[PDB]
């Protein structure tokens, strides 16, 4: 199957500053399959990114993605306290719903 | 739209445990229930999905023979029936929200609603 | 149910319709006249396939049916009509049993042999399961003796039945000459029909019967006096009968007359498009991120 | 019953009052097509099918002869030439459950539209793609049916509507449906205006000589003109010959 | 002509149109010349408990003749039985109120409704559009408009 | 829907007593008022009905006489007004509503709605 | 008028099992005039069936009725804490409504 790759796996900065995190894939994908979410410690993983670039309803517009073929993005425009969570890259492909390894911010 | 699980189970290995979601804020049979496994320490795993209007089933080829996904629209509430249990299974479950094969837009490819997760110790 | 198996196993007959098969195309009285009218016809001298032993498989049903039956003992008993015969669909059941006519059109498993048994009766042995029942009707009844002849049609939720019965001398065939068929009962039940069976009543009975298929034809028909039909002409058969159709009348007197437009039909579709491959971007109108 | 499995309950041989129906405060649609709702009770028909299903708001305008869309194209087509009425009601205090009610279904998906008075109760997986399904949902393969989460809270287009609808059937043949008309007396050998079970004409009315057949119920002339009917109480034969007329 | 319908009966006023606004309260003729003007009035016309103030008719024994008035209160008789003037079984109160409340869908919304009509008939003209006149020109070929 | 009715009272034997109900949450003027007095220990018994749209009423033969029934639209609030008090009308009186009888289907055979019941004790 | 007579006057059983009440008339009733009320003590009544067999809005499905012509019966399949109540069959004829004496439970 195909892996799904995440980078970098641990992310450090502070409030107020950019952020970008990355998402690789073994095999090409359409831009149409590739979403991205939210965990926070201790609660459930919530939807920001679907489409590979379109926002969520409800979700604030500090949160963009971008990205084609094999590579996506991820960039958070300005950080706030809540956005220090894990972000995951999913993607669907063949009968099956595929997701990365995280990252930690 | 909210997704209501029940509460932490704890299990001995080779026993089975009954994970509900109950649903509400939309039409339940018109998207599919997805199950995503979260072990500690780790990502997400996708497990298979249930089609409410049909009872249809998919599963992951990781789960494939082992698990069960039932729903019943009556109390708009989906099942997840995980047997065989192992030590490597302990992990919190979330129910996931998707839209159907049929949506004209990719709706199939993300899941926009979770549930609050199920803790499984095993 | 009981499958019976001491049968021997010969090829279907068939024979000549000559003008039989006409009936009352509609419910009005008419008379001394000549009246043109397109519907379900069998057509003249037409091949029908021709049964007798214990000979009665399943035959198709397509626009409608012609039944005629040559009998001297009362061996004939009904027919089944429906898409599969086996509780899966609707099913219409026609019997006439020894006491009055009764028609049902509930839901049957039907045997794969089905047949009753006789003299009195006493075995019927036509179907096991019967429940979602949605209409029923209960009525009068109806060398060889009797003749006996049926059309039966499905049209616009309707199946109408009409019959005739006549004295008949022959050993071996259907009589030549001309009768109509006045009609017997219109049933308002919606059924989808393409299969029927034939009902017949160990040791077998004298009784042939005969069966043909209906055809979109257009009939001159000739009502008499008392508004009975006593002749018709198939305008199809024959370039006369077109003749005859076409000047209204049963009588030509000598002459040259324009009848119909001959036309070759085409028999292949030939379909020429541009060898292209590429689709047409509608996706990306209706999946645009802004509009 | 849920839309793709509309039920149909035929009527037959009885007095129709649809007075009642018509002037009833209940009912938010009525609408009649190839007949008037007030000339009703006056018209006599050979059959009427009651044809009964629950649908959404939105949708009860595809009730309609001519029209477009999941429930006309796949679940209930009228033809186009449909002599009936349309009457619809919101059902909301007795069709919407909490949770959502599941049980009313409609037909989604379909190879080709349904011809005319139709029904469809499969459940076959419709095929969207090239590839054959082989009865497994996934991509390109759907299932033909959903529901209507039929909720208290929704809105007025998305609350359940009952609908009944009546087609009323016109061929030559004897009228076992009427409405609630009052028989008078047979009058012959005068000018007078007759309604014989829905035949309606001015003429002269006398007794006839022809030998009808027991099934026929009236008759026409040379020229196709109503000339003849058999009384529907008593089964005399009556001529019908036009009131004078002539040049001045 | 003025007057207060439901949202949902908006479409009723136009030629051609059953229902119980068109065949009981204001039926328009099929040759109508005019404009259906219409407006949503929520703010004006909506009260918390429901304005009971705008009513409508509900039951008659025959529909109503284009522009005819009926501001009668006879129980009407639905059954085979005389009503009296008494209100019960099968004799009903013909006229009903709208419960117009602002938490009420855009359907069951009152909505204001101005209908004009526009007579035609060979007399003189009185009532004309905003049109600037010109000099009259004689003996000359002119596209001319003399009182429409 | 509510039906909001007014507090308990007590009346001397003689006197007359008047029962607000209000109420909310559909159109008043499309529905009679009923009322239904429930001595205590008793069963329940109907009173009679008012209709807001022409101000119609009609009583029970055990009440015709005694008892008047208004309504005022301008506060959707209906009213009891029962005069001739004795010892044996202390009870609980109930509004309740029902359709009317232009009904279709028979709502007007049952109460579908009921306030909460006002003592009166005489 | 009508005599409404409902049986038995006291029912006595346990939670989780079943009971059906009875309710009959003097006089032949149709099925789209019977009702059926639940009183809790201390509570106003509220509607429970209508139509003979039509439950109400908002009602469990543990309650169910049925009966014809003079004869009418209320089931309830399981019994919880809250069904303890008093149980009245209601029905309209002539130009009355007319109420049972009513069940306890
Ligand atoms: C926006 O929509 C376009 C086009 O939408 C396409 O046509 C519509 C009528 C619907 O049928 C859509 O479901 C359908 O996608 C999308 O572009 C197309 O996406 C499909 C899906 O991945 C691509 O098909 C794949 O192509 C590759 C080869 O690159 C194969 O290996 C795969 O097996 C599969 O066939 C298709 O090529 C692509 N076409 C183009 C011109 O890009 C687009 O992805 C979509 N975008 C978003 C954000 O929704
Ligand atoms: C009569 O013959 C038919 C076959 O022509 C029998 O039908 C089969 O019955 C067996 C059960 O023994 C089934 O397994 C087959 O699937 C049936 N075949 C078909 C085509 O239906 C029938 O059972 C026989 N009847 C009796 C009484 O023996
Ligand atoms: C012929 O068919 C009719 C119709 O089914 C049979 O009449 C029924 O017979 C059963 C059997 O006793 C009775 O229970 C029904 O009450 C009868 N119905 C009617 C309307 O008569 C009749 O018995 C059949 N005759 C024979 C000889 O089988
Ligand atoms: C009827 O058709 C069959 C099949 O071709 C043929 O063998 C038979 O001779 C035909 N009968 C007549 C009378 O043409
Ligand atoms: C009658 O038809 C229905 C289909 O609507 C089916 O559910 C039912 O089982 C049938 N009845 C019997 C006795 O099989
Ligand atoms: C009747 O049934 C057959 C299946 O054997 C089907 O192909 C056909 O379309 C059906 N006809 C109608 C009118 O439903
Ligand atoms: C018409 O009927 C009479 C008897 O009613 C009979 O004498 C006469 O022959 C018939 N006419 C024809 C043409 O058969
Ligand atoms: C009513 O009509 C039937 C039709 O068959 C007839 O037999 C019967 O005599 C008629 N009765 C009266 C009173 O007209």
């Amino acid at each position: 199957e195909i892996v799904m790759m995440q980078s970098p796996g641990t992310l450090s900065l502070s409030p107020g500053e950019r952020a970008t995190l990355s998402c690789r894939a073994s095999q090409s994908v359409s831009s149409s399959y590739l979403a991205w979410y939210q965990q926070k410690p201790g609660q459930a993983p919530r939807l920001l990114i679907y489409g590979a670039s379109s926002r969520a309803t409800g979700i604030p517009d500090r949160f963009s993605g971008s990205g084609s073929g094999t590579d996506f993005t991820l960039t958070i425009s300005r950080l706030e306290p809540e956005d220090f969570a894990v972000y995951y890259c999913q993607q669907y492909g063949s009968s099956a719903w595929t997701f990365g390894q995280g990252t930690k911010v | 739209v909210q997704l209501v699980q029940s509460g932490a189970e704890v299990k001995k290995p080779g026993a089975s445990v009954k994970v509900s979601c109950k649903a509400s804020g939309y039409t339940f049979t018109g998207y599919y229930m997805h199950w995503v496994r979260q072990a500690p320490g780790q990502g997400l795993e996708w497990m298979g999905w249930i089609n409410p209007i049909s009872s249809g089933t998919s599963y992951a080829q990781t789960f494939q023979g082992r698990v069960t996904m039932t729903s019943d629209t009556s109390i708009t509430t989906a099942y997840m029936e995980l047997s065989r249990l192992r030590s490597d299974d302990t992990a919190v479950y979330y129910c996931a929200r998707a839209a159907p094969f049929y949506d004209f837009w990719s709706g199939y490819s993300y899941f926009d609603y979770w549930g609050q997760g199920t803790l499984v110790t095993v | 149910c009981v499958n019976l198996t001491t049968r021997t196993q010969l090829p279907p007959a068939y024979t000549n319709s000559f003008t039989r098969g006409v009936y009352y195309p509609d419910k009005v009285f008419r008379s001394s006249v000549l009246h043109s009218t397109q519907d379900l016809f069998l057509p003249f001298f037409s091949n029908v396939t021709w049964f007798h032993r214990f000979d009665n498989p399943v035959l198709p049903f397509n626009d409608g049916v012609y039944f005629a039956s040559t009998e001297k003992s009362n061996i004939i008993r009904g027919w089944i009509f429906g898409t599969t015969l086996d509780s899966k669909t609707q099913s219409l059941l026609i019997v006439n049993n020894a006491t009055n006519v009764v028609i049902k059109v509930c839901e049957f498993q039907f045997c794969n042999d089905p047949f009753l048994g006789v003299c009195m009766e006493s075995e019927f042995r036509v179907y096991s399961s019967a429940n979602n029942c949605t209409f029923e009707y209960v009525s009068q009844p109806f060398n060889f003796k009797n003749l006996r002849e049926f059309v039966f049609k499905n049209i616009d939720g309707y199946f109408k039945i009409y019959s005739k019965h006549t004295p008949i001398n022959l050993v071996r065939d259907l009589p030549q000459g001309f009768s109509a068929l006045e009609p017997l009962v219109d049933l308002p039940i919606g059924i989808n029909i393409t299969r029927f069976q034939t009902l017949l009543a160990w040791t077998a009975g004298a009784a042939a019967y005969y069966v043909g298929y209906l055809q979109p034809r257009t009939f001159l028909l000739k009502y008499n006096e008392n508004g009975t039909i006593t002749d018709a002409v198939d305008c199809a058969l024959d370039p006369l009968s077109e003749t005859k159709c076409t000047l209204k009348s049963f009588t030509v007197e000598k002459g040259i007359y324009q009848t119909s437009n001959f036309r070759v039909q085409p028999t292949e579709s030939i379909v020429r498009f541009p060898n292209i491959t590429n689709l047409c971007p509608f996706g990306e109108v209706f999946n645009a991120t802004r509009f | 019953a849920s839309v793709y499995a509309w039920n149909r309950k035929r009527i037959s041989n009885c007095v129709a009052d649809y007075s009642v129906l018509y002037n009833s405060a209940s009912f938010s649609t009525f609408k009649c097509y190839g007949v008037s709702p007030t000339k009703l009770n006056d018209l006599c028909f050979t059959n009427v099918y009651a044809d009964s299903f629950v649908i959404r708001g939105d949708e009860v305008r595809q009730i309609a002869p001519g029209q477009t869309g999941k429930i006309a194209d796949y679940n209930y087509k009228l033809p186009d030439d449909f002599t009936g009425c349309v009457i619809a009601w919101n059902s909301n205090n007795l069709d919407s459950k909490v949770g959502g009610n599941y049980n009313y279904r409609y037909r989604l998906f379909r190879k080709s539209n349904l011809k005319p008075f139709e029904r469809d109760i499969s459940t076959e997986i419709y095929q969207a793609g090239s590839t054959p399904c082989n009865g497994v949902e996934g991509f390109n393969c759907y299932f033909p049916l959903q529901s209507y989460g039929f909720q208290p809270t929704n809105g007025v287009g998305y609350q359940p509507y009952r609908v009944v609808v009546l087609s009323f059937e016109l061929l030559h043949a004897p009228a076992t449906v009427c409405g609630p008309k009052k028989s008078t007396n047979l009058v012959k050998n005068k000018c007078v205006n007759f309604n014989f079970n829905g035949l309606t004409g001015t003429g002269v009315l006398t007794e006839s000589n022809k030998k009808f057949l027991p099934f026929q119920q009236f008759g026409r002339d040379i020229a196709d003109t109503t000339d003849a009917v058999r009384d529907p109480q008593t089964l005399e034969i009556l001529d019908i010959t036009p009131c004078s007329f002539g040049g001045v």
